[PDB]
């Protein structure tokens, strides 16, 4: 049956999955962040390096 | 007679029986009852189309409320 078993399985799971969401947000946080959204839209100008998210 | 010399040392007549049933009530019920029933592991045994029989650790949650 899927409880208790896969019930607690799942829970640990989550867990870890919030070990690691907490330590990419509050500890390194800039990892996978780029700094060409920082600046403002310039409809007149592309810049030179285009890269979409991952 | 033969079981009770075995089992007691000593035949015990139904007057004290009767004493020891009178005794009883319904605070001694819930007292004993918890004291060999209420959160225990059991034992369990089945034969048969077995399929349907829950498993240990279902059996084992039953033996508490979490109400109480
Ligand atoms: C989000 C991310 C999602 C993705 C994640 C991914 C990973 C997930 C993986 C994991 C997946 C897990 C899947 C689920 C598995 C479920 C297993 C299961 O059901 O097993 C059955 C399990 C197996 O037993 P069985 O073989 O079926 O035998 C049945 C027997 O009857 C057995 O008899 P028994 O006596 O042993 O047990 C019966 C009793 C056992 O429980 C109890 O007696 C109590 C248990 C502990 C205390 C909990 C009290 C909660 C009270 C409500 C909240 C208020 C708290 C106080 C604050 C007051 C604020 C005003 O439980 C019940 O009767 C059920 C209800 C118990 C609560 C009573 C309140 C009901 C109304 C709820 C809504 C209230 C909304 C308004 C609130 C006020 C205004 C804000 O038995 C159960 O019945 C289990 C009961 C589980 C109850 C869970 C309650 C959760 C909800 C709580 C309230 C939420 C709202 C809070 C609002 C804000 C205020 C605080
Ligand atoms: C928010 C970030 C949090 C990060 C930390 C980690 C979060 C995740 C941690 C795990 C959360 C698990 C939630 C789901 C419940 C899991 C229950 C469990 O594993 O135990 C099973 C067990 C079922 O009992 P059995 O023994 O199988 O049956 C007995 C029959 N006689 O579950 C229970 O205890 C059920 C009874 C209810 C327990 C309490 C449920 C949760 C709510 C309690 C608090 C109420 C207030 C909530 C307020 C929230 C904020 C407004």
């Amino acid at each position: 049956p899927f409880h208790p078993y896969y019930t607690i399985k799942d829970i640990l799971g989550l867990v870890l999955l919030l070990f690691i969401l907490t330590t990419l947000t509050l500890l390194s946080p800039n990892l996978l962040n780029d700094p060409d959204n920082y600046i403002p839209a310039d409809p007149l100008n592309t810049p030179p390096h285009i890269k979409p998210e991952w | 007679i033969g079981r009770s010399l075995l089992t007691y040392g000593r035949r015990i007549p139904l007057a004290e029986w009767e004493s020891r049933i009178a005794e009883v009530d319904a605070s001694v019920v819930r007292e004993i009852c918890s004291k060999y029933i209420y959160d225990q592991c059991p034992a369990v045994a089945g034969y048969g189309p077995i399929e349907q029989l829950p498993d240990y650790n279902r059996i084992r949650s039953g033996m508490f409320w979490l109400r109480f």
